[PDB]
């Protein structure tokens, strides 16, 4: 397996994946029909867009706004509940559904 | 061109003959049936429906009843598919047909190409082979494998479970040979 | 001749032609005025015949009254539009982006069944867009242009298709009505028939025979001589009439439990009920004629009737076994054939009104099912009209017809050519029509019915060959939608003056002379063997005794636009097609000159395209100016033409009208008053004349560039204006609202000295590439700051001006000066979209000249682009010290069959040079058909070659042989049409003489300015990371596929590896790259691109676990 | 014909059991994003509402079994879940598509892949570079061969 | 003419430094199944009882 | 129709809609088209905000709230190649002559504090953040030289003094 994907390949493999892998590449269960806020035109908590789910639209922020340095990085609010990292996570991170 | 590469059956299919032979050329009503008389002892092969539209081929003078005829001679005139050339006349004289047929169309226009960017693609069609009998080694009737891997795990399987594969050589058009690759990634563009 | 201020233009013709060509936009004002139900189309219908005459609105409005409930106790009634003024007029309406619209007032009637009254109220149905003078309509703003369509015509048809397996003839036909539900009686591959009712599943006839109420016997007595029939009786395999509705029943729907009941209600709900099956009036008139029917009744009964089913049958079993002809009991015999789809006998034209008409009915058909729903849900003896009726989707229907659909197109104006060619332009495509990847091939071709009723010459020539064609010139549309064509009838071989209007039908049944057929001046032919076209399209050499109908001149089988092209019988038909098309584009001039030779069709086609201004009544010039005339008419009243200056067409081009007049000159009815953007003095003119030879000149023009002189950009003689149009509005966010005015952030006050007090720049500024048009400063919000940005702030003491800069710059490549200035508030109460409060629009005009790079075109074809400007010293001089001005090439005229152009530079320069033939000793013997006051001409002066009958080979040969001479006695070109030019360059003569000669060369609209375009780093797209493309933003173009296989094919593969990764996708990699070439280091090594990590993540989306492996 | 995909299930290291699926992914959101435009009129991306209705049906579910229902009402739901489930993987493969405004079908999730539009075709027909620029062409005729 | 969109999300630009980070700590949450997952919150914080995993 | 209502209330838009809103929503619908079938015309939007009770910017919030989103896999030029979401700039993208630009200041900004000397290039970096990201104060100064806070502002405001010069600083002038 690669998942930083510095420009060395040798295979491609393709396979029929399984709840156990579709849950591990998760980031959490996303469990609402909510896109966006309405009136403030921010992300519902546990919605499709959720930033706890799948990260910070804006780059080295929390939801609540505590913290914004890049000092502080790698960590997650204790409230909001977004890790605080660049805004290019939203492209990769995935989320899953239970039924 | 196109009916060439991808070597479909073609309209006017003019038949073949499988063996030497004074012919018994009989010219029916409406449509023809035309059977060859072997050189030696064996069977009359008759060909069933010969329409009258179809023309003799003309050879060496117009087609006679008892013209003794070579093995793969064109019975009427018109184009022979590659199959039956193949399946008759081995592997080598289908490559012969296969470029002097195509090279017949594009000096109708004078263009000029040379025979080696033909010989590429005539190279691609005749890679794999037929499986009629599975032998003891993984392998199911009606496949179409490699001749390189086909004939390979055959120099090793001979001993220890000595059941060898009987293969032929088949001819397979451009579409349908692009899909049989090796690689996924590839054939899902197509 | 019969236009008053018309210039002489002396014509080299030989027939005396006896009709005039009709008005050219009658094919659109005819039927919009049919639409409304004009007084004048209501004097005009009855002009001949039809005793009751019906627009197309209350056609539409009976067929729908009366509306009833589901029990009849409740009924609405419709009746008697009439319209009001328009709201507006027209120019007003094109300033103010307003639809020119006017009411409709519909006088509807409710009827109550159980107590008894009406209810008669004027109801406001809504507003209802108007045709303009020039058959042009106006929505919002723009000027649309509604294209009429070629359809297959309802009726029957009948074909039969052989497959070889079985190398039988196997019949087939299908009933297609309008609206309706199809239906076919197919022969299939045994002797038995196929009757596949709404395309379900094939059945045999007797199933639907009994179903209709047919015995065997019945069957027996009808059809009678056809063992397809008797087998099929013996096949019938299903005994009874009721199990017949019971089969039917069952094979028509699916998964329903039959019943005896609705099953025979269902049969006639489907076929012979009016309201869910309507062949139309048109269709039931074609039944009628193909079978016999009825012959002298008025057609009404739009529904089926079991007698044409049984008809057809008996044709299609006739056919089948091969007939001549059959009489059907009760009606006239008729001959059996087959049909063709192409033939211009079944495929009508469905003009502007039937256009509308369906968009109307479609509309109310949806207020009459609201209304069918709200006649149960409210409660009686409180109801009205005004309450029963919702015309809002009868609006939203016609303003989903004018804008958002196919044949609503804008109209095409950069010349007043193209605007009458954008009309009476026939199409096949469209709503209703069949698709571009499914059209057939065999519609594209020309029918031989198209002689006269569609050009065979001009054509779009993308992948769009023949499905978009124009009218001819005497065409004319049927009120049922045919198209008629003029012809003058012949009796006894007397050639009559009674011209008659022929469809394609009753042209088949007559033979057709020839136009140019020598005529004794008595009315006789002078052989017996003429020229003659056949039923079938044949050509032939009849008697001259069965001859009955001839045509009425040349140019019958042309367009507008191919009929001026002078010598167009020379030119071969694919360069005469290029030819047509690039007339059309041709842009306009600042000077406008008149083409020296030409045809008769400049003048008639100036006129009428409606972008000249015509005196309305004759009467007396009272003052010119350069805005207005004011005539003073016989009787006291005046009227004051307002002229239109600089303003923007479609395109960008620009649409001046100057005077010809006077102050005391005296005008007369139909008078040309003031010219257009491409007319002189009248007449159409879309380009320059300029000497021309035909060397080929040091590789400068080799494969078909056009090397020019220095003159034509010296003098302004290819130089054309050019109005574009910017536009930026003040809208609202959730911060604030965005302000126009001149305090830009970081913006120095030396770029802020153009623009007036309150933003915008003043009339008259010159603008470069990206200076400031409209200030415009938006707010931002409030952002974390950067220490250096803090750090820089605190030192130089900025503050932080929150408000972010929007403005509107103009974009990258234009210039010029600024014309005018027009300005929407919303506190002067103005209509605009929600939240926007100011909407300001600036035109800014450039004098484009002429360049290398822009192409050029003749009127043969012979198209190709600027090579090289040469100075006026090194062009190679005539004999007398005049240079020349372009230089073609040979080798381009043989290989293309088109010496049109040579003829035409021929005689360009005797029309140029001026003639006088010597009848000394009386005429020459070439010029003896040659016509009167041709003898001798002044210099500089015009002539008319026409279309098919101008010039022969003789006259023009002993016309160019005396050519008298300029100045000095020096007759600067021999018999031949050539002259001794000399070197302009080196100093020599050059050794042969060379043919020169005055061509007309027009200007096209595929200027360099419009298509030069480049990108070093823009912006890029959004859900994928690649650069963005168009020339509208910077763009970048498409490294395609073929460009891909090129780069392998040359193992180039690192250049390759670059285009596809660090070019367009690697996101990370794009900042360095830049940054590697600023700082001068090398170029770093590529990654992954983008969209691999996309298909990534979209496979591992589709719960397929995609794993890479290294080891 | 059978023993090919039996055979293939057996060789490789596989297993039957991923055919029922129990977990639905989720595509990360800047693949569908909801964009704005000058003057608020929002952009979406067509997934959100698949996902939407895969998300309203489950939680309609998940009630209706807390409650505790007759069998008619959880068999129909369940029904509505799994075609909800199609039409996100595969639009208009099972009868008729499901469809938006105007009777224009969505894009599902494997509209990306397959047909012209799809992710490979494209991939395949090439992308748009920077440092490029195109004009109209006229004759050279004093130039060298390399220029 | 062109139309333009955003997303709504601020991008800065900054230098990815992997030396000098505000230090933190990691506490270990435990599920229902026997489920346990480790949450780095910051030093200068209070740790919450029970957290959505 | 309470709990049909309800749930289309909830679940039949894009972003989600609470209930009072979509009441209201639906009220200025049909007030809307009850004067649209009276007047003949579109009303004004006063004329709406006097029916209604309520404010005409309340009416264009509500107006405003009420538009649906488009969305982007449709067709917008002729041919169907060109879908809706390959002709949308993204605004919020890297201009990639920026970065190099901050680039260079940095290093610039690096080579000026460099020509002053130790102490005022630390207590100006110090200061400012410009070295980890933080802006410390004159007591953490003051804490990391051992001196008052009152000769850190003395020495800050003498280094300030000292920068707003044209010769040592045209070359940050420039890039403004
Ligand atoms: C492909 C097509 C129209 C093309 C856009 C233009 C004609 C193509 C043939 C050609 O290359 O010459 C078909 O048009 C109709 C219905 C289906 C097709 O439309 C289609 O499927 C394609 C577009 C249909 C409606 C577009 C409406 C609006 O899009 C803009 C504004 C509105 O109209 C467009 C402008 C149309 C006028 C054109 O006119 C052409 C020249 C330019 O291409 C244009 C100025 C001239 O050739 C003009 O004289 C001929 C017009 C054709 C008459 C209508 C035929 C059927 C402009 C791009
Ligand atoms: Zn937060």
């Amino acid at each position: 397996g690669a998942m930083l994907d510095v420009n060395f390949f040798d295979e491609l493999r393709i396979g029929l994946a399984t709840a156990e892998d579709i849950r591990q590449w998760s980031y959490g269960e996303v469990k609402k029909p909510e896109t966006i806020n309405y009136r403030t035109l921010k992300p519902e908590k546990d919605g499709l867009f959720c930033e706890k789910i799948f990260g910070p639209t804006r780059d080295w922020e929390c939801y609540c706004g505590k913290y914004k340095r890049v000092r502080f990085k790698g960590i997650i609010c204790e409230r909001c509940g977004v890790e605080v990292t660049r805004a290019k996570v939203r492209r990769e991170r995935m989320g899953h559904i239970e039924l | 061109v196109q009916e060439l590469f991808e070597a479909r059956v073609p309209r006017g299919k003019a038949p073949i003959a499988d063996v030497t032979g004074r012919v018994r050329l009989e010219d029916g009503e409406r449509f023809y049936k035309i059977t060859i008389v072997p050189d030696d002892g064996g069977e009359e092969v008759v060909y069933d429906k010969i329409s009258k539209r179809q023309r003799l081929r003309v050879f060496k003078r117009v087609l006679s009843d008892g013209d003794h005829v070579e093995v793969g001679q064109q019975l009427m005139e018109g184009s022979a598919d590659p199959h039956e050339v193949l399946r008759v006349q081995g592997p080598r004289e289908v490559q012969i047909h296969l470029v002097r047929e195509v090279q017949e169309v594009y000096r109708a226009q004078g263009v000029s190409i040379h025979d080696k960017h033909i010989e590429v693609i005539v190279r691609q069609m005749l890679r794999r082979v037929t499986i009629i009998d599975s032998g003891s080694t993984e392998f199911l009737p009606g496949s179409l494998i490699d001749r390189a891997e086909f004939e390979a795990e055959n120099r090793r399987v001979v001993a220890e479970g000595g059941e060898p594969a009987a293969g032929r050589p088949v001819l397979m058009g451009i579409t349908k040979a692009s899909l049989a690759t090796d690689s996924w990634l590839s054939a899902a563009s197509f | 001749n019969s236009v008053p201020g018309a210039p002489n233009r002396v014509s080299f013709a030989k027939l005396r032609e006896p009709l005039e060509v009709p008005g050219l936009l009658d094919v659109q004002t005819d039927s919009f005025e049919w639409l409304i139900g004009s007084p004048r189309w209501r004097e005009s219908a009855a002009e001949r015949g039809d005793v009751n005459p019906v627009g197309g609105l209350e056609e539409v409005l009976y067929e729908l009254s009366p509306i009833e409930d589901f029990s009849g106790s409740m009924s609405l009634s419709f009746s008697d539009p009439r319209f009001d003024d328009v709201k507006a007029p027209v120019d007003e309406c094109k300033d103010k982006d307003m639809t020119y619209a006017a009411p409709l007032f519909v006088t509807a009637e409710f009827i109550n069944n159980n107590t008894g009254e009406i209810k008669s109220q004027t109801v406001f149905m809504g507003d209802f867009p108007m045709m303009t003078e020039k058959g042009t309509f106006i929505i919002n703003g723009t000027e649309r242009v509604v294209v009429s369509q070629l359809v297959r015509s309802p009726g029957v048809y009948f074909d039969e298709t052989i497959d070889k397996s079985t190398d039988k003839t196997l019949h087939s036909v299908k009933v297609i009505p309008s609206r309706g539900a199809w239906l076919e009686f197919d022969v299939d591959k045994r002797d038995t028939v196929g009757v596949r009712i709404d395309r379900k599943r094939r059945q045999p006839v007797t199933v639907l025979l009994k179903a209709l109420g047919w015995t065997s016997e019945q069957i027996v007595e009808r059809f009678g001589f056809s063992e397809i029939m008797r087998s099929t009786l013996e096949k019938d395999n299903t005994v009874g009439t009721d199990e017949a509705l019971l089969d039917i029943y069952r094979k028509l729907r699916p998964g329903e439990p039959p019943t005896k009941e609705s099953a025979q209600t269902l049969l006639e709900n489907l076929f012979f009920k009016e309201k869910r099956y309507d062949l139309a009036r048109v269709g039931r008139y074609k039944v009628n004629k193909k079978l016999g029917l009825h012959v002298g009744e008025p057609i009404t009964s739009s529904t089926l009737t079991e007698e044409d089913v049984v008809a057809t049958i008996e044709y299609l079993v006739r056919l089948h076994e091969g007939q001549t002809t059959m009489t059907v009991p009760g009606g006239v015999e008729v001959p059996v054939e087959t049909d063709d789809i192409d033939h211009f006998g079944n495929r009508r034209l469905r003009t502007v009104g039937e256009l509308i008409q369906n968009q109307i009915r479609v509309g109310m058909s949806r207020m009459e099912r609201v209304v069918r729903e709200r006649m149960t849900t409210q409660d009686v003896e409180a109801i009205t009209p005004q309450t029963l009726i919702n015309i809002r989707p009868v609006v939203a229907a016609i303003k989903e017809f004018f804008g958002t659909s196919q044949l609503s197109q804008f109209m095409d104006q950069n010349n007043p050519l193209s605007g009458l060619t954008h009309k009476r332009r026939l199409s096949a495509l469209g709503p209703g029509g069949l698709s571009r990847e499914r059209a057939g091939l065999e519609v594209r071709d020309v029918h031989p019915s198209h002689y006269g009723r569609m050009c065979p010459i001009e054509t779009p020539e993308g992948p769009n060959i023949g499905l978009i064609g124009s009218l001819s010139v005497y065409a004319r549309v049927n009120p049922f939608g045919f198209i008629e064509t003029p012809y003058r009838k012949v009796v006894d071989g007397v050639v009559s003056d009674e011209i008659v209007y022929l469809t394609a039908d009753e042209e088949d049944r007559h033979v057709v002379a020839q136009a140019n057929s020598p005529i004794d001046a008595d009315g006789r032919f002078v052989e017996p063997r003429v020229l003659v076209r056949r039923k079938a399209g044949e050509v032939e050499y009849v008697p001259s005794s069965e001859v009955d109908y001839m045509d009425v001149s040349p140019r019958q089988m042309v367009s507008v636009a191919t009929a001026m092209i002078p010598f167009l019988e020379h030119d071969d038909a694919n360069r005469a097609l290029m030819g047509a098309n690039m007339q059309r584009q041709a842009v306009p001039l600042v000077r406008s000159e008149a083409p020296l030779v030409g045809t008769g069709m400049e003048l008639r086609a100036a006129i009428d395209a409606g972008d000249v201004v015509v005196a309305e009544e004759s009467g007396v010039i009272e003052e010119v100016s350069a805005d207005y005339i004011t005539v003073m008419h016989d009787n006291g009243t005046r009227r004051t033409y307002r002229m239109r200056k600089f303003a923007r067409s479609n395109h960008g081009t620009c649409a001046n009208q100057c005077p010809i007049v006077d102050a005391g000159d005296r005008v007369e009815a139909g008078q040309v008053i003031a010219d257009g953007p491409c007319t002189d003095d009248g007449e159409m003119a879309l380009g320059k004349n300029l000497l021309v030879a035909i060397m080929p000149w040091e590789g400068h023009n080799y494969e078909d560039a056009i090397i020019l002189s220095n003159r034509l950009v010296e003098e302004d003689v290819l130089t054309s204006i050019h109005i574009e149009e910017h536009e930026i509005d003040a809208r609202d966010t959730k911060l604030g609202a965005e302000e126009i005015t001149r305090d830009i952030p970081n913006i120095s006050d030396e770029v802020l000295a153009d623009l007036d007090e309150r933003g915008i720049v003043r009339i008259g500024a010159e603008v470069r590439d990206g200076d400031i048009l409209v200030g415009k400063v938006t707010p931002k919000g409030e952002t974390e700051l950067t220490p250096e940005e803090r750090l820089l702030r605190a030192i130089f003491g900025e503050k932080a001006r929150e408000v972010r800069d929007t403005s509107l710059k103009v974009p990258h490549g234009e210039s010029g000066k600024v014309i005018g200035i027009r300005v929407f508030s919303r506190e002067d109460e103005d209509e605009l979209p929600a939240g926007v409060n100011e909407l300001v629009r600036v035109y800014v005009a450039q004098k484009r000249k002429i360049s290398d790079g822009d192409k050029l075109a003749g009127r043969h074809g012979n198209k190709g682009v600027i090579g090289k400007i040469l100075p006026v010293e090194d062009m190679p001089f005539l004999a007398d010290g005049t240079p020349v001005d372009i230089i073609l090439n040979t080798h381009g005229v043989p290989r293309r069959m088109n010496i049109g152009q040579i003829l035409e530079t021929h005689l360009g320069w005797c029309a140029h040079s001026g003639w006088k033939v010597d009848a000394a000793k009386g005429v020459p013997d070439w010029a003896a058909r040659l016509p009167d006051e041709l003898l001798e001409a002044q210099p500089n002066a015009i002539v008319s070659t026409p279309v098919f009958d101008g010039a022969q080979e003789a006259e023009l040969q002993g016309l160019l042989s005396c050519t008298l001479p300029n100045r000095d006695g020096d007759v600067l070109v021999d018999a031949d049409g050539k002259a001794m030019l000399f070197d302009g360059r080196s100093g020599e003569p050059f050794p042969y003489p060379v043919t020169v000669g005055y061509m007309y060369i027009m200007k096209l609209h595929h200027l360099v300015d419009d298509k030069i375009h480049a990108r070093s780093t823009g912006p890029y797209s959004m859900i994928t990371q690649q650069p963005l493309g168009g020339k509208a933003q910077f763009g970048g173009q498409r490294f395609g596929e073929m460009e891909c296989w090129a780069m392998q094919a040359y193992g180039a593969a690192y250049t390759l590896q670059e285009l596809l990764t660090i070019k367009s996708d690697d996101t990370v990699g794009r900042v360095k790259v830049y940054e590697a070439i600023v700082k001068g280091e090398n170029i770093p090594e590529p990654g992954i691109p983008e969209s691999f990590k996309v298909l990534l993540k979209e496979l591992q989306s589709l719960c397929l676990n995609v794993e890479v492996l290294s080891s | 014909k059978r023993l090919k995909v039996v055979a293939a299930f057996q060789q490789s290291g596989n297993s039957p059991m991923g055919m029922v699926l129990d977990a639905v992914p989720v595509i990360p959101p800047e693949l569908r994003p909801m964009v704005q435009l000058d003057g608020g009129r929002f952009a979406t991306s067509d997934l959100n509402d698949l996902y939407r209705r895969v998300i309203n049906r489950n939680n309609r579910l998940k009630r209706l079994i807390d409650l505790g229902a007759p069998e008619i009402i959880v068999n129909n739901e369940k029904r509505m879940l799994q075609e909800s489930v199609d039409a996100l993987f595969d639009n208009g493969r099972r009868g008729r598509p499901v469809t938006g405004p105007g009777n224009r079908p969505l894009k599902s999730l494997s509209d990306l892949l397959k047909g012209k539009q799809g992710r490979f075709r494209q991939n395949l027909l090439g992308k748009r570079v920077d440092y490029s620029g195109r004009s109209v062409i006229v004759v050279g005729p004093q130039l060298k061969l390399h220029q | 003419r062109v139309l333009r969109g955003s997303r709504l999300g601020a991008v800065s630009y900054e230098t990815d430094r992997n030396h000098d980070l505000a230090p933190r700590q990691i506490a270990r949450y435990r599920t229902d199944n026997g489920e346990e997952f480790e949450v780095p919150f910051a030093d200068d914080a209070e740790i919450p009882g029970t957290w959505l995993c | 129709r309470q709990a049909i209502t309800r749930a289309m209330a909830d679940q039949a838009r894009t972003i989600r809609i609470p209930v009072h809103m979509v009441e209201v929503i639906n009220k200025l619908g049909r007030i809307q088209r009850e004067l649209l079938q009276d007047l003949g015309r579109e009303p004004t939007p006063e004329e709406l905000a006097k029916e209604m009770d309520i404010t005409p910017e309340k009416v264009l919030e509500i107006q405003q709230y009420a538009r649906e989103p488009i969305s982007l896999d449709q067709t917008i030029g002729d041919e169907g190649d060109s879908q809706l979401g390959d002709f949308i700039e993204d605004s919020e993208a890297v201009v990639a002559v920026d970065a190099v630009s901050f680039t260079l200041l940095q290093d610039q900004l690096q080579s000026v504090l460099d020509t002053l000397s130790e102490r005022e290039a630390g207590v100006v970096r110090l200061r400012f953040g410009l070295t980890d990201g933080q802006p410390r104060t004159l007591d953490e100064i003051g804490q990391v030289y051992g001196v008052t806070r009152e000769r850190i502002r003395q020495i800050e405001s003498k280094t300030m003094s000292k920068l707003r010069h044209p010769s040592r600083s045209q070359v940050l002038r420039d890039y403004l």
